[PDB]
């Protein structure tokens, strides 16, 4: 199912394998709210910086196949999963929604706390 | 700009254990000094912050604003950047953030810095 | 789907319509967890005062030893019920827990859903 | 009387904070004093409460221990009754308890203490 997590916490994933664990509990398809920093409409996909102020910013990429970018300073919700390259983790989102509330970014705080307690060992 | 770095969400009575840290304050504006480099927010628990700017405001801030900055000597926060809130039909609850800045912090483990 | 809910969240809820709600949820089938106060055994029905802690002892039924006992913290499993404005559980499922810290994760449970769950 | 009040899940540390409230401490017995009129629990934090009793304690209690009181002006607990956890088969975390506390307290909309 989807974890709500922090980019710190993304970051300190390990890859025990292909797959990840957060901490110890193993983890794949994640939600974070953040701002866009930076947006940069490559070819087929826009990559960008969302920081949850937990850590540096975290490329979180979209493919985006044939209007599509959400403009910086914009707070977002993002919905995706961990991935991996040379040691340097990113976010491949299916969804990257403008918070249309931003009581649902407090609330986020909450669910991350409450997911990383009842799923904690 | 201290993007690059873990910024800790406080409120008012964190600052002087803060001092010298890069931080988050969210409150809402309660004024703005005749200068314009600098504007006081206050928490969700109805407390004061001093917000020191680099470059005068250009814009009149009002609502609730997201501070980035560090914490200086004097315990005001030398501002990097900020963000003015949206409010659509619904309020921004600033009660309600501060008790996630007192959970944030009562569990460090499930939120950590960095 | 069952919801894993506080003595005192049962007690709030609005029976309107016809059905229970804690909010603007529709809310029915639920799970509590509780100490067994009093047990009252009777030819159809065996009634328990389950204490939670988060208010007085609420009643639950359990339809025709067979009678858990008194001080036995027990899981249950069922449905909401109300008398004249007074509301009660007609479980169909109450398990005396062997592991405790079961009782420390329905704390949580409750918690996360009731928050995944709110408007 | 205090069981058809709601009863707050507390630690040590809140003891302060709950002077002549209602609460439920657990946590592991720690002493009993010879006649049984009083005993003292440590919490998942280590630290220590206090339980005095009207009554001498009429068995001889051992591992955690879930007492239900009123906090005293002297920051201890008068026990109204209490309860000894089942612990044969698996060992109550008395950590994880204390952090399930703490979120009690942090997070009552969603673990109301009232109706």
């Amino acid at each position: 199912h989807i974890v709500p997590c922090t980019i710190s916490q993304l970051l300190s994933a390990t890859l025990v394998d292909e797959v990840f664990r957060i901490g110890n509990v193993e983890i794949s398809q994640v939600t974070i709210v953040g701002i866009i920093r930076h947006a940069e409409k490559a070819p087929t996909n826009i990559v960008y910086k969302i920081d949850d102020m937990t850590a540096a910013p975290m490329d979180v990429r979209q493919w985006v196949d044939t209007n599509t970018v959400v403009p910086p300073e914009t707070y977002v919700k993002v919905a995706g999963h961990l991935r991996s390259f040379q040691n340097k983790k990113s976010l491949v989102a299916f969804k990257i929604m403008p918070l249309e509330d931003m009581n649902e970014f407090t609330t986020h705080i909450l669910e991350v706390i409450n997911a990383h307690m009842v799923l904690s060992k | 700009d201290m993007m690059d770095l873990p910024r800790s969400r406080i409120n008012a009575g964190m600052l002087a254990q803060f001092i010298d840290k890069p931080v988050c304050f969210v409150g809402r504006l309660e004024k703005i000094h005749p200068t314009g480099k600098m504007f006081i927010l206050s928490d969700g628990e109805g407390k004061n912050g001093t917000i020191e700017l680099m470059e005068p405001l250009d814009e009149e801030i009002s609502g609730i604003v997201e501070v980035v900055g560090r914490v200086t000597a004097k315990a005001t926060i030398l501002c990097t950047s900020y963000v003015q809130f949206k409010e659509d039909s619904h309020p921004f609850d600033l009660g309600l953030y501060n008790e996630a800045v007192k959970i944030i912090h009562d569990f460090p483990q499930f939120y950590p810095l960095g």
